[PDB]
């Protein structure tokens, strides 16, 4: 998570995808319809930084 | 131009979704923003919303 290659595809058009981004689900706010989640920020964008 | 919109609009029905700020508190907005992508270069952003264009 949070590093280069956090998600990987064998080919740009491939149907496979290994993902490891520390995705977790938080409880929805009271009286709200949404799916809260918490993730490590993108490893590609951090690598570009 | 009409060849690009057989399905992206003609069967789509914009919706109303929760917004965190509608000029008074929280909200069920008709223009709720779902995603904002700014990975381009010269300040161009693609914005996904609940409205339709």
């Amino acid at each position: 998570p949070g590093a280069f290659g956090d998600i990987q595809s064998r080919t740009v058009s491939s149907s496979d995808l290994y993902a490891n981004t520390n995705l977790v689900l938080q409880r929805p706010k009271a009286g709200a319809i949404h799916v809260p989640y918490t993730q490590a920020p993108s490893g590609f964008e951090q690598w570009k930084k | 131009s009409t060849e690009e919109l057989f399905n992206e609009y003609k069967l789509t029905r914009p919706y109303m979704a929760r917004c965190i700020r509608c000029a008074v508190g929280s909200c069920h907005s008709p223009i709720a923003i779902e995603a904002v992508k700014s990975d381009g270069h010269d300040g161009y952003v693609r914005l996904q919303t609940s409205s339709q264009y």
